[PDB]
């Protein structure tokens, strides 16, 4: 029995720290109020982090917006009416290239 | 209808000013 | 509507009162200021809605050993449960079930 | 019996928001073929409180329209869903109308109700004739110290456990916690028990109405968000003179952001001359606000909800004609001048009126 | 309690004021420094409109000024009336031409219709992360119903015995 | 709340959501042994290997500044899988990359441990802040206890034991105590401690609609001239 | 207490003898 009582037991305490990292979110969230708001730098505050990754796409040249974002959701938003649509390709970075060249029997490699 | 002239009447001893719609729904309230 | 007023006089349509409160004052205000860029001590926003993962368990260990009957529980499942993983998730009382039969004979 | 009639049906908790019907009760107008009103009551607030308004001979409103006093999603008689988007309460209408058969109708609003009348006709505004808002503008009330104690009575009543709590408890609570007497009496009325005597409860659903107040956020009743738009149609607002709801001082300036045609103060807002008393936002309970609501409510159904933009009244219906843009209609061999706007029959898509009107034409030809 | 450790690393090139790696968010610090905060006005009306005539006088003060100072004014208007007419002959169709001529030319639109968009969701952010929550916070629900269902085993076979 | 309702908000001109192999003129096609004479390619099958070197160099490179500390390293070692788990998870098709999904994330990875072999990575730098902060706050906690006196936490924790005693032997009728009560309470004394301390102000609108701002004072004036310093 | 509700809906001052002959009219 006293396996069940400390696997239960263990089980329960990783969904009560789930739990409660909701509950502090929707806790903190109640002093945060239209985004539209507040300054720039504030909001990466409230989003301490945000900052953070922002200088890693910076430091590694990733300047490519979205490029690191599995669902580029504002690179959707800025092409709903382009010519060619399409959003970047998954961590694509602005330097890499991976143009290659044959030469065959044939005019123009082909 | 019949129930319209009976709380009418009623109304009437009082000489309490009466609308077509309370009388219907005092009579719904009657059936109610 | 589009005809609002003259142009020294636009920006005094914007300014919208929660009390009556005679005159007004016109400004309305775009931002919050900001003026000391302190850290707060909020925890951070990002936090929000993220599954169930690894962090759980290992933080929930960090919290059981600050008390002894935590520190019992954390010794006891990771070296007496035979389990892949400490994500632990139940899906059914099989494990549950067969420990009150093999322990309410008694 | 015959003027008052109320579809009865049991609220519903969906899971889908489209699945969501709207219950009230419905007052027949005076005469045969009358267009429709859809009124909307303040939040929480019974649809029965405005039928001595608009059953009063002296008024005599029911001589212009039929009146549907119906109730929202959460509220009262009709189907609850947790969300409380302006959107999704419009679309309700929209399939009420239809099962209805409805093609459009005037909206009327009293408070929140207000804002819900003017956002259907922001999202349709082609199935609406008009809006009638009472004491309301489309703005952001969420610190209004008039909201901020409904919302803090809404939130007071979830402490109250009906299985329970007995009777005398809940009328000592009452009492004490909710000092406005007509909230009071409101929410008391609000009260009903079930059948087979298996408890009691709130006719609006008290779980979901506190949490979009109490979140206080973009979806709450009290804020009126960007996403709504621009209502493009006749708009009519009267308001209090001093009312804790709308403030002469800016409270205006909304009904221009939002409305197009609102020409302003004197012409489509009007304010009741009254005192400062805060159960003045009740306009039904004493005549002197009830009068002057009643008369501005019979002049904007007689002569100016339903007719067109740039017409200043209803007479001015086929004598007045109104320039047209070039380059806007098919036939090419067009000489483009000046026409009379075409308006239509009110419940012209489920009746055959011009059907029927058409063969009478040929009979004279 | 366990003595913890003193201090962590600490960086000997990476300061708050002039932080080793870059991004916009010091750049927008410094910017708000310079133009300083919002300057709210306190009064009730505001600064041009209650000064008209003063701000009149002055406003044609300094084209009296300029027109008093430049001799050669005349010299001035021929010498840019080939410049406006060109250029506003030449850019009128991609300014104002489009918006009725052959080609409407939507891209700068497209751009405010998506920031616009933009704008209600994140008026909306609380809304949208909270109904995500409540599906999760279902699901954790339902998990901590197994241990509720435990404590009672002891009572049960207390009371079944 | 508010949803897209463009329903061809992920619709690309190489299918749904697709972010791996979008759609250009340049498509890649194949190549015949027997007709190529000569060919310039940089991919390669090394990708495997310089993704499990990368892991053990950014993994012990940056266990160098620990200082030995082995919470921290566990925690570190959470967040590197994390960034190495992403190919394996994302919902971005890794495997159908347009030119080799395996190369593009080890060259991706090879220019951050650059970085972390150089100590400044923003994510060592953020580590090493976080630390600095936590333990400060352990530190303050490890005094008050040796000093006998009770930590700010305990005195919560001792508060919010005698709240639930009070409740439940006042509910009799029930003895059912969710999660749900539990948690109501604390945060009715979280909101209180909050609104307790001296914090700035971090809402737009007090319980007004004013900003709670410096900035947000209007007339009336009733502020007369600053007043210098005293001796 | 629903005929003394109904009178207090349409503002009509009732008196307490009114009641009692709506209450037997009903119950009657
Ligand atoms: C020895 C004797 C000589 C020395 C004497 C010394 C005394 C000198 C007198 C100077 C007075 C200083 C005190 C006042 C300074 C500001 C004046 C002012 O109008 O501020 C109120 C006005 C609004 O104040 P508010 O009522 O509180 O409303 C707040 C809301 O934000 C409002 O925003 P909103 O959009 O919601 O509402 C409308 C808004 C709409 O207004 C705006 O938002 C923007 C208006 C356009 C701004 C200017 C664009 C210029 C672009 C740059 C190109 C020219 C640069 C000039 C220099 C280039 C090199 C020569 O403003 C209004 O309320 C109505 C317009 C009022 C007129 C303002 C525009 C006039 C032109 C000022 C530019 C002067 C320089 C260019 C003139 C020609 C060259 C000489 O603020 C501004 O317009 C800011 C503009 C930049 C200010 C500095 C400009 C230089 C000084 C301006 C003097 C103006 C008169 C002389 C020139 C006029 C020539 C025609
Ligand atoms: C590859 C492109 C074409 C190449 C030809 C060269 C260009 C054409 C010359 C005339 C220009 C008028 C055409 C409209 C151009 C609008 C494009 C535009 O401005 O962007 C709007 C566009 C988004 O704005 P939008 O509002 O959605 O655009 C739609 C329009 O508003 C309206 O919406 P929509 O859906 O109706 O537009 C559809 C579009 C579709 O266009 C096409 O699909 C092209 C047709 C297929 C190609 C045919 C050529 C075949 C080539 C192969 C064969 C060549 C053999 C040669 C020998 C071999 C050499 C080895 O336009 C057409 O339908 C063309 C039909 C022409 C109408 C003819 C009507 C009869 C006229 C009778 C009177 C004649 C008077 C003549 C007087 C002179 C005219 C003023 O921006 C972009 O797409 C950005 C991406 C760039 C697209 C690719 C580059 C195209 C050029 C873009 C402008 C420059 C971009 C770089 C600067 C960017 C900022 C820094
Ligand atoms: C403003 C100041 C700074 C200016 C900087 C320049 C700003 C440029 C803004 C971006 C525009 C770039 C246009 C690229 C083409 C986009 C359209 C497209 O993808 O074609 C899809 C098209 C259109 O397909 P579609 O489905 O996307 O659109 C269909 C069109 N309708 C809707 C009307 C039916 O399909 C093709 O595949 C045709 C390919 C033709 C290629 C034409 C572009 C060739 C030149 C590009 C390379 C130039 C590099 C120059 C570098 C110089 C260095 C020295």
């Amino acid at each position: 029995l006293d396996d069940i009582e400390n696997e239960l037991s263990f089980h329960a305490a990783i969904w009560l720290n789930a739990y409660a990292d909701y509950t502090m979110f929707l806790f903190e969230l109640e002093e945060y109020n239209d985004p539209n708001d507040y300054l720039m730098h504030e909001n990466f505050d409230f989003f301490r982090g945000l900052e953070t990754e922002l200088e890693e796409l910076t430091e590694t040249h990733n300047y490519i917006p979205g490029a690191k974002d599995d669902v580029n959701l504002r690179g959707y938003l800025a092409t709903q009416f382009a010519w060619g649509k399409k959003v970047i390709s998954f961590y694509r970075h602005p330097a890499d290239d991976f143009k290659c060249a044959k030469a065959t029997k044939n005019m123009l490699g082909r | 209808a019949p129930q319209n002239l009976e709380v009418e009447n009623i109304l009437k001893r009082y000489h309490i000013n009466y609308t077509q719609a309370l009388i219907d729904e005092l009579v719904d309230w009657k059936t109610g | 509507t589009l005809q609002w007023g003259s142009l020294a006089e636009r920006p005094m349509v914007d300014r919208v009162m929660s009390t009556s409160t005679w005159p007004v004052p016109y400004y309305q205000r775009l931002f919050k200021a900001y003026p000391i860029r302190e850290k707060k001590d909020k925890m951070s926003l990002l936090l929000s809605d993220i599954d169930i993962d690894d962090t759980n368990w290992y933080q929930a260990k960090d919290f059981l050993r600050g008390s002894f009957r935590g520190r019992q529980i954390v010794d006891y499942v990771e070296n007496n449960i035979a389990s892949n993983t400490y994500i632990l998730i139940q899906q059914d009382v099989a494990n549950m079930a067969k420990a009150y039969v093999h322990d309410i004979c008694g | 019996s015959r003027i008052i009639n109320h579809l009865r049906g049991d609220p519903v908790y969906q899971d889908n928001t489209k699945d969501v019907s709207l219950r009230g009760t419905f007052l027949r107008g005076k005469y045969d073929d009358l267009p429709t009103m859809i009124f909307f009551t303040e939040a929480c607030d019974l649809t029965a409180n405005w039928i001595p308004f608009f059953t009063n001979p002296q008024y005599d409103i029911l001589a212009h329209r039929n009146v549907w006093l119906l109730n929202p999603r959460n509220f009262g008689n009709s189907d609850r869903h947790p969300s409380f988007d302006l959107q999704e309460m419009s679309d309700d209408v929209m399939r009420f109308m239809y099962s209805q058969k409805i093609s459009m109708a005037t909206l009327g609003g009293h408070g929140i109700g207000g804002k819900i009348a003017l956002a259907v006709g922001c999202y349709h505004a082609e199935r609406v004739t008009g809006v009638f808002s009472i004491d309301s503008s489309p703005m952001d009330q969420r610190y209004h110290e008039a909201f901020k104690e409904f919302k803090g009575y809404v939130n007071a009543l979830t402490e109250i456990n009906f299985k329970t709590w007995s009777d005398k408890d809940v009328k000592v609570f009452l009492k004490e916690n909710i000092k406005d007497p007509k909230w009071r009496s409101i929410f008391t009325n609000n009260i009903s028990k079930n059948a087979k005597t298996q408890s009691d409860s709130f006719n609006f659903e008290i779980n979901y109405l506190n949490h979009n107040l109490n979140f206080n956020k973009a979806d709450s009743l009290g804020n009126w968000a960007v996403k709504n738009g621009i209502y493009t149609g006749r708009a009519h607002f009267i308001f209090p003179e001093y009312s804790r709801w709308v403030h002469l001082a800016t409270n205006t300036l909304p009904m221009h952001k939002v409305c197009a045609r609102v020409k302003g103060f004197g012409h489509d807002i009007f304010y009741v001359q009254g005192d400062e008393n805060p159960l003045n936002h009740w306009v039904y309970d004493f005549e002197n606000y009830a009068n002057v609501v009643a008369s501005k409510l019979n002049k904007f159904l007689h002569s100016y909800d339903g007719v067109h933009a740039l017409l200043k009244d209803r007479t001015e219906i086929g004598n007045f004609m109104i320039p047209d843009r070039i380059k806007s209609r098919n036939d090419s061999k067009h000489i483009y001048g000046d026409y009379s706007p075409a308006h239509l029959h009110h419940n012209w898509r489920f009746n055959h009126i011009y059907e029927k009107h058409d063969e009478l034409d040929k009979k004279l030809n | 309690m366990k003595k913890p450790m003193a201090k962590a690393y600490e960086h000997p090139y990476n300061s708050e004021h002039h932080p080793l790696n870059f991004s916009a968010v010091k750049i927008a610090e410094t910017f708000h420094d310079f133009i300083g905060p919002e300057q709210v006005s306190p009064h009730y009306e505001s600064f041009a409109m209650s000064r008209k005539f003063l701000l009149t006088f002055w406003g044609g003060f300094f084209v009296l000024n300029f027109g008093m100072a430049t001799v050669d004014l005349n010299w001035i208007m021929k010498s840019t009336y080939i410049p406006w007419i060109f250029w506003f002959q030449l850019m009128y169709f991609y300014v104002e031409g489009k918006n009725s001529m052959f080609m409407p030319l939507l891209q700068r639109f497209y751009r405010r219709a998506a920031a616009n968009e933009i704008f209600t969701m994140e008026a909306f952010y609380h809304e949208n992360i909270e109904n995500k929550l409540r599906n999760l916070m279902r699901i954790t629900k339902g998990q901590l119903e197994y241990w509720d269902i435990h404590t009672s085993y002891g009572e049960i076979r207390a009371d079944s015995i | 709340g508010y949803k897209i309702r463009n329903k061809s908000i992920f619709w690309t001109r190489a299918g749904w959501k697709n972010n791996w192999h979008p759609k250009n003129f340049n498509a890649p096609r194949p190549s015949y042994g027997e007709f190529t004479m000569g060919i310039r390619c940089r991919n390669d099958h090394h990708s495997f290997l310089r993704y499990v070197q990368t892991y053990r160099n950014m993994s012990r490179h940056c266990k160098q500044y620990f200082l030995g500390d082995k919470q921290l390293e566990e925690t570190f070692i959470l967040g590197l899988r994390s960034l190495f788990l992403v190919p394996y998870d994302s919902q971005c098709l890794t495997d159908q990359i347009k030119h080799g999904g395996e190369r593009r994330f080890v060259d991706q990875l090879d220019r951050d441990f650059e970085l972390i072999s150089y100590n400044t990575h923003p994510y060592q730098l953020f580590t090493y802040t976080v630390r600095n902060e936590h333990l400060a706050w352990k530190n303050e906690q490890y005094e008050k206890i040796q000093k006998g006196e009770k930590t700010f936490e305990q005195e919560l924790l001792d508060y919010l034991d005698e709240q639930v005693l009070a409740e439940k032997a006042k509910l009799r009728d029930g003895q059912n105590f969710s999660i749900e009560r539990m948690t109501e309470i604390a945060l009715h004394v979280f909101r209180k401690a909050r609104a307790g301390k001296v914090r700035p102000a971090q809402d737009v609108r007090g319980p007004d609609g004013n900003v709670n701002d410096f900035l947000e004072q209007r007339r009336p004036f009733e502020h007369p001239n600053p007043t210098g310093v005293t001796h």
